[PDB]
């Protein structure tokens, strides 16, 4: 509350890789930027991909006709 | 412009002519059946065909005895007792 507290960082260190000195960076995996850049591709591909490709499918198809034909 | 409106007519080329891919499937299944019917047809045939000895090939005398008929010891008694004369 009003006390500000203790333990200055959270305990324990994440991915349990120890930090690197300061001024160099973490050093990154030799798969790291491969498989980084694939998963990068993979969200964009599949957010701009299923959503600019037409909804073409046989539910859209069968509600179009079934409007059509339940006039008459 | 934006992201969307060429990644949709991207997605448009990308896909193909559905009328062509019906066409090429209606087509592909009939030559696929006629030719299997033929592939029927041929595996009733059998090992040995119906002339067989008929062929010339499988004669390979007829043709080759009545030239040699002529030579000392194939001859019949009576062809050198009256060729003399
Ligand atoms: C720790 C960090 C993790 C970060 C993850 C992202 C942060 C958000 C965390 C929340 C979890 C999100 C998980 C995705 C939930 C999507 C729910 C909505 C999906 C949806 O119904 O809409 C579709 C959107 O497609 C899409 O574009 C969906 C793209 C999702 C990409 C996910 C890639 C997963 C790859 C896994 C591969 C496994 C393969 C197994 C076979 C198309 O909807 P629509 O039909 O109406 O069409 C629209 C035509 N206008």
């Amino acid at each position: 509350w009003a006390t500000p507290g203790h333990e200055e960082r959270p305990k324990g260190y994440f991915m349990n890789r120890t930090p690197p000195a300061p001024g160099q960076s973490r050093k990154w995996e030799d798969w790291e930027l491969p498989c980084y850049i694939t998963s990068f591709l993979t969200i964009v591909i599949l957010g701009v991909g299923l959503n600019a490709k037409p909804d073409l499918s046989i539910e859209t198809w069968a509600h179009q006709k079934a409007l059509e034909r339940l006039e008459m | 412009g934006f992201i969307m409106e060429f990644a949709e007519n991207l997605v448009l080329r990308l896909m193909e002519n559905p009328e062509e891919r019906d066409r090429k499937a209606r087509e592909h299944i009939y030559e696929m059946h006629e030719r299997c019917k033929k592939i029927k047809e041929m595996w009733a045939l059998p090992i040995r065909p119906y002339g067989f000895w008929t062929f010339e090939r499988h004669n390979a005398q007829l043709r080759w005895d009545p030239q040699i008929s002529q030579v000392a010891g194939r001859r019949d008694p009576y062809d050198d007792l009256l060729e003399d004369n």
